[PDB]
Order: C-alpha cells, then structure tokens, then sequence
C-alpha cells in the first residue's frame, strides 16, 4: 500500500516542478495541468486518508496528511499566482478539515500515551499552520494569522508539555499546561480544547502513577478548567473519574486537605455535567 | 562500500556551504575550491555508479545519481555569479547522461517490476529535471525548457500509468499512455520512448490477465508507436510475442474485430524486426484468425486478416 | 530520550515556523515569545546534550547538537530581522560551542575508529558554519566569516580524508591532510588541530596494515606539523608511539632511511612534549636504529641516527 503515498509525493512534485518552470515559461494549459493533476492526486490522498481511520494505522493516516499539507503548499502556490479566490478556498477547507481530523489523531494518541504519533500529528499541525498562515497572507485574514499564531502555541505547549511528561518533571508539566490552557484560550476552538483537556487528563493520570497527589489535584484544576471552557460531557467525566482517582489516592496518602480539593475538583466538574 | 556515498552527500552539503559563504565576497579562489571539491565528489560518484551498476545494487547507483544532481545544483548556484557558461554546459550534458542513466534504471526497475527503485528513480529524474530548469531560467535555452517539461510530464505520465497498473484500471493506463507517447515524441529522446515501450510491455501483461483485449490493443498501438522509434530488436521481437498472445487470448474470446487490430499493430512492429520466425508465427495465427471469421462469418474481417497476413508475409 | 529529542526538535520547528509568521505580518510579540520558546529550549538541549555524551551515546548526543543548531538557525534569523548585537552574539556562542562539542564528538568519533559518527559530526559542523556566516555577515564582522570559511574548508578536507580512508588511496589521503592542515594553521583553531591529528594516526594505522611504512611518515610529518601548534600532550604521545612502531616496521623491511625519518618526527614532538619515559623509550629504540645503520653501513643514515638520539638525550 505504501508506495501509493510515494507516488503521490512525486505527482506533487512533478506539479511544483511544472509550476516552477510555468512562472518561467508561459502556457495556462501547463496551469491547468499542474492544477488538475495536483486536484485529483488530493483527493486521491484524501480517499485514502479517510479509510486509513477505519484501517486504525494512524502512522499511515498522518503521513497522507502530510501529503495533503505538501500539496496543500503546491495548490496555494498555482492558486495566489494564477489569482482565483475559489481555488485557495478550497485549498483551505482541505487543510482546515485536514487539521481538524489531525487534532483528533492527536487526542487519541495522548490518551493512549503513545505520544510518538501526537509528536508527529503536531508536527503535521504546524506545516498545516504554516500553509494556512500563507493562504491568509494573500487573502488579508488578519484573524486567521492570529489563530495561526494561536495554532502554533498550541502545538508547541502540547509538544513542551509531552516533553515534561516523557521526562517526568512534573511541575514544570504543570506550569506548561498553565500556558497551555491560556494558548487554548487564545486559540478559541473547542477540538483544540478537547486536545488540550486529554493532554491535562494524560498529566493528572502521570501524577497519579507517581503517587504525587497535590501535583495531580494542580494538573486536575487545569484540566476541569480546559474541559468547562470546552463544554465536552464526556471529557467531564473523564475528569470527574480521574478526580475520583486523586480523591481517593490522596486518602491512601492520608490528607484529608488534598481529599477536600480533590471532591471539590470532582464536583466543580458534576456541575458542568448536570 | 555504502559509506561513501554518505561522506560525498556530506562532501557535496560541504561545498553547498563554502559557495553560499563565499557568494557575497570577493574571492573567486574560494568558489575555485569549492568547484575542485564538487568535480572530485561528481568524478568519484560515477566511478561508484558505473561499478554499483555492474554489480546490480541499483539504490546504490541512484542514490549516487542523487547526490550528482545535488553536485549539478551547486556547480549552477556557482557558476551564477562567476558569470562563467563552461561551468553551466559541464554540469547540463553531465545532468542530461544522468537523467539517461536514471531512466535506464528506472527502465530495468519496471521491467523487474520493482515499485520501491521506481519511486526513488522517478524522484531522482524530477530532480534532476528541476536542476535543468534552473540552468534554463538563467542561460534562456528554450529547447532546454521544451527538454525539462516534456521529460516531467513523461514521468509524470510514467508515474500514472503505474498507479494505473497497481490499481489495475487498463482504461486509465491506455489515457496516460497515448499523452506518454506524445510527449516522449514532442521530446524526439529515443531513451525516454526506451522507457515508455518497456512500460507499455508490463501494461500489455497485465491486460491480458484482466483479458479485456479491446484495451489492450490500443495499449499495444501505442506500445508499437514508440518501438518504432527506438529500434531495439529484443525489444521489438518482445512486444511481437505479446502481440500474437493477444491475438490469441481475442480467438478464445472470438473477437476476430479486434484480434485483426492485433495482427495490424502485429505487422507494423515485426515489419522493422524482420525476423522471419515472427513472420511465420504471424501468418499461422492470421489463418486461425481466418478460421474463426469464417467460422463466425465475419466475412469483411476474415479480408481484413487476410490482407494484414499478406502485408506480413511478404516480408519474408 | 528518543521522545525528548523529537519533541525539542519539534518544539525549534514550531518556533520556526512562528518566526515565518511573526515576519510575513511584521509583528513583533510573536517573535519575543519564539524567542523566549527558542532560550528555554536552548538551555534544555545544552543539559541533554552534555548528559547524552556522559550516557557514551554519542548518536543522541549530536542529535542534540543538530536540535541546538536548528535553535541557532532560528534564533539566527529571528535576531538578524530583530537587530540587536547581543542576540547575535549569543547566537554565536550558542553554535560555536556547538561546533567545539561537535568537533569533541568527531575527534572521539575518529580515535574509536566509527567514521559514520565523524560524517554525521562534520553534517553539523557543516551546517554551524552555514549558521555563523549567515550571523557574521550581517552583523559586521571580517574576522568570524574568515573564520567560518577557513572552519568550513578544514571541515571539507577532513570529509575529503574520511573518503580517502574508506578508499585506501593513502595519497590521497597525505594530499587531502596537506590542505587540512594549511586550513587548520591559518585557523588556530586548536581542536580542528586534533581532529586533523587524529585522522593522520589512523590513517597511518592503515598505511602499517598495508605496510607501507613510507607514505605513514609522510602522513605523521603533517601530525608533528599541526600537534606543534597545539601541545596536546596525549596526542603527541600517540604520535611518538606511532612513530616508534613505524620505525620498528621500518627496521623490519630494512629501511634504515624512513626509520630514520621516523625517529626525527618522534623527537620532534617529543621536544614539545618534554615527557622523559616517551625521551628514554625514543632514545632507546633510536640506538636500534643506529645499529641497524651501522648494520647496513649506510654512513650518512648512521650520522643523522647518531645526531637524532644525541639531541633526544642530550637534555632528556
């Protein structure tokens, strides 16, 4: 199957190739070619893309999306050139549905703390960033580069908070998710939200199998935090069980204070649920 | 033996940074160098890629061919501001025998039926095409352009035709084999039309197990367009043997109609072979071709096969 | 650590492309917020990179030396735009220290015989030059650009010298080192100095093996040459020892000339390096020479064994 995503790869080329020489040799028909071929391979890549979710090799579905962002580049260099609105829109939505279904690659992978592939969606999530920051940069949305900049954080304070976790440097992982959740904050989107809530779960569920109850109850009051903003139920739950887990780990630690919190957290969480 | 390799791709990065440090300065001598460093890698790379090839390690040889392209785009961003053309047809006709070599390999991957080599060759040739287009967009060689795109598309056509194969749709694979031809022929690169007839050998293979002939022979005259140009006699007496399979998988299907297209794409190929055992293999097929329009009588295509048997074997 | 090192690298991406961003709307906050990124980053893979070499895992450890060159790039282009001077000083601090624990890993690298990790090295030594011209020429400043390039060539010769060691052309390889020490000497540049050492050890190693005891000399004439610029005493040791097997080789193919020549670079070094055990072992093996010169009647060989090992005693 692989070899589908290396052909691909060179039929963008050969598009960005044959682009390149028409900004140096005249012909519309060499546009419309590049424009056609590159069109049909996304689709092509798309198709794929959607079947590899129902497959489960997430390694394969994140390398078709960084086809998609690699041609997503190509599409939005023939589009700002040959000057058509519409086909940058359409660029656009592939990239954004792109991200999107990215950042819900990304929440499955930190729930399963197989962090590999939410390094590599984040990284997708960048070159995703930076092909829309170059979209907008023709278009005029001020408001898409600032969720571009917004983007970036984000990715970035997931990346830094992986990375704390990974190396077990907990209360750095806490401060990290306390810009997180301002980065998510700034970002607006509520999948990004429900990134960043999984996020904040996976560091409590860290600070519960260290046993270090308070760090869990300070990650726990960014991730009730992130899930109320966000307005997810089931991530809601999640919280109020994992609250339930730091409650009881902390009468296992046997402070009653810690317990306190951890209820408090519990229920702040019930009363977003209803 | 892989090592090197490495340590050239190095040496080549190497002299990619001295001409880039050197470029805004007035020291010549330094771009000198740098250039003395890049012929000693590119002279080193064909030695490996001449004895690789002899060996029949083909990613060692394209991986070297890669590295020359990268040395082909350096001696270019050197010669620039130099202001020096040697420079420019050295590393042009050295990128040109390249490209040759890359679709021989890419040649003998596909009739290996190695998809894994003819990814790599395919990328290797589309790089080596946008170092040509480099040195077209500041010498203004226009026949260099008319080169780089049409040797493009073809891969671009050749890349198609083998998803066409690996999906199995002989529709798809005959629609980017008649543009294959047309831009091979444009190009007038009888290596290029190489290329493409040994792909349309592997098309015509696997049209047959699909057994959809009526494609099939369209496949073949496209594959015969091509052939003629390149001369190749093993080649030729290959594509003749599929010709006269097809014609024999149309008889188990009955359509005479399109076994009589066979045999006239059949004739057109083994009139350039002469080989006179193609000619007898060719007239005792045309007679069973005969027997069945007869059989059928299909009257006007038994004429039809017996003026395509007559054209054949008065060769001999 | 596998996991860190992606998510650092990714982390210097992110900031890379918030940097594109910050530039293409000309805001300024994005960048003080790439940079702050791009320190915190810094300062962790400086820790990563100093604790991966104490782990021995030198391949992590320049790993992490590639992350802090691409944290340099970035902290590069985003001051170069900014314009301050003590951002691009510390730019160039951060990548010249990386290009010293770089040059350690390739000395260490070279001296336990793995040439993939010396390759791997002098990619980012390669790359750290790139980094700092791009700095110095913007900034102002004749000296770190000559640097950089006389760095970049002595780099260029050491990879040319690697490929000469994977080849076995040891007159290449002499030819190659000439140059690397021309570069290194004009440099000063102390640890390009032994890395240029050390290679000419093994590739004296390798002319023993070969047992051409000839070009091995010339080879160590070029180690003395740069070792007596730098007083690496362990170094000079080495050298001295391997002279002293050459010379016993020389000894045993009857070479009294080269193992003549062998003994005046061993006292050579030894002059610098003042150890008295390294003195006496010399002087010991050089009366041996002068019995074999004695042995041979070889007159003017036997003066120069006489003038050679009074000299080494006559202060020792």
């Amino acid at each position: 199957p692989e070899l589908f995503l290396q052909d691909l790869r060179s039929l963008v080329e050969a598009a960005r190739i044959l682009a390149r020489l028409a900004r140096q040799r005249g012909d519309e028909h060499a546009l419309e070619r590049a424009a056609r071929w590159a069109e049909q391979a996304a689709r092509q890549a798309e198709r794929l893309a959607r079947q590899a979710r129902k497959e489960g090799n997430l390694e394969l579905a994140l390398k078709a999306l960084q086809i998609l962002v690699n041609a997503a580049y190509v599409l939005a260099e023939i589009a700002r050139d040959r000057g058509n609105e519409e086909l940058l829109e359409y660029a656009a939505r592939l990239a954004e549905e792109a991200a999107r279904q990215a950042i819900e690659i990304a929440a499955q992978a930190m729930e399963e703390g197989n962090f590999e592939l939410a390094l590599e969606a984040l990284e997708i999530i960048n070159e995703a960033a930076r092909v829309l920051a170059r979209i907008a940069h023709h278009r005029g949305n001020q408001e898409l580069l600032e969720k571009a900049a917004s983007l970036t954080h984000a990715s970035a304070a997931l990346s830094r908070a992986i990375a704390a976790i990974l190396e077990g440097d907990v209360e750095k992982a806490v401060r990290a998710a306390q810009e997180a959740v301002k980065a998510a904050k700034e970002a607006g989107d509520n999948d990004m939200l429900r990134a960043v809530a999984i996020a904040a779960l996976r560091i409590a569920k860290e600070a519960e199998k260290q046993g270090n109850v308070e760090v869990a109850v300070k990650a726990a009051r960014v991730a009730v935090e992130a899930a109320k903003q966000a307005g997810d139920n089931d991530v809601l739950r999640l919280v109020s069980e994992r609250a339930l887990s730091i409650a009881a780990s902390s009468v296992k630690q046997g402070n009653y204070e810690v317990k306190e919190k951890a209820i408090r957290v519990a229920k702040e969480a019930n009363k977003q649920a209803g | 033996l892989e090592l090197a390799l490495k340590a050239l791709q190095i040496l080549v990065n190497a002299a990619y940074v001295l001409a880039e440090i050197a470029r805004d300065r007035g020291n010549e001598e330094l771009l000198e160098k740098a250039a003395r460093l890049a012929e000693e890698a590119a002279r080193q790379a064909e030695r490996i890629a001449r004895q690789a090839r002899k060996e029949g390690n083909l990613e060692l040889a394209l991986k070297a061919l890669q590295i020359l392209v990268n040395a082909a785009y350096v001696l270019a961003e050197i010669a620039r501001d130099r202001g020096n053309e040697e420079l420019l047809e050295y590393a042009a006709r050295l990128a040109e025998e390249a490209a040759r070599q890359a679709i021989e390999i890419w040649a003998q991957a596909m009739e290996e039926g190695n998809q894994q080599l003819r990814t790599k060759a395919a990328h290797i040739i589309l790089r080596a095409a946008e170092v040509l287009l480099e040195i077209a967009r500041d010498r203004g060689n226009q026949e260099l352009l008319e080169k780089a795109a049409s040797l493009v598309d073809a891969v671009a056509a050749l890349q198609q035709a083998a998803a066409a194969i690996l999906e199995g749709d002989v529709e798809k694979a005959v629609r980017a084999a008649q543009e294959a031809v047309k831009a091979a022929k444009e190009a007038g690169d009888n290596d290029m039309l190489r290329a493409v007839a040994i792909a349309a050998l592997r098309i015509a293979k696997e049209a047959e197990k699909q057994g959809n002939v009526e494609v099939a022979v369209k496949a073949a005259r496209v594959a015969v367009e091509a052939a003629k140009q390149a001369g190749d006699n093993d080649v030729l007496r290959k594509v003749a043997e599929q010709a006269l399979r097809i014609a024999k998988e149309a008889e188990k299907q009955g359509n005479v109609e399109v076994a009589v297209k066979a045999a006239r794409v059949a004739v057109e190929a083994a009139k350039q072979a002469g080989d006179n055992d193609v000619l007898r293999k060719v007239a005792d097929q045309a007679l069973e071709i005969a027997k069945a329009a007869l059989e059928q009588g299909d009257i006007d295509v038994a004429q039809k096969a017996m003026d395509v048997a007559v054209e054949a074997l008065t060769q001999a």
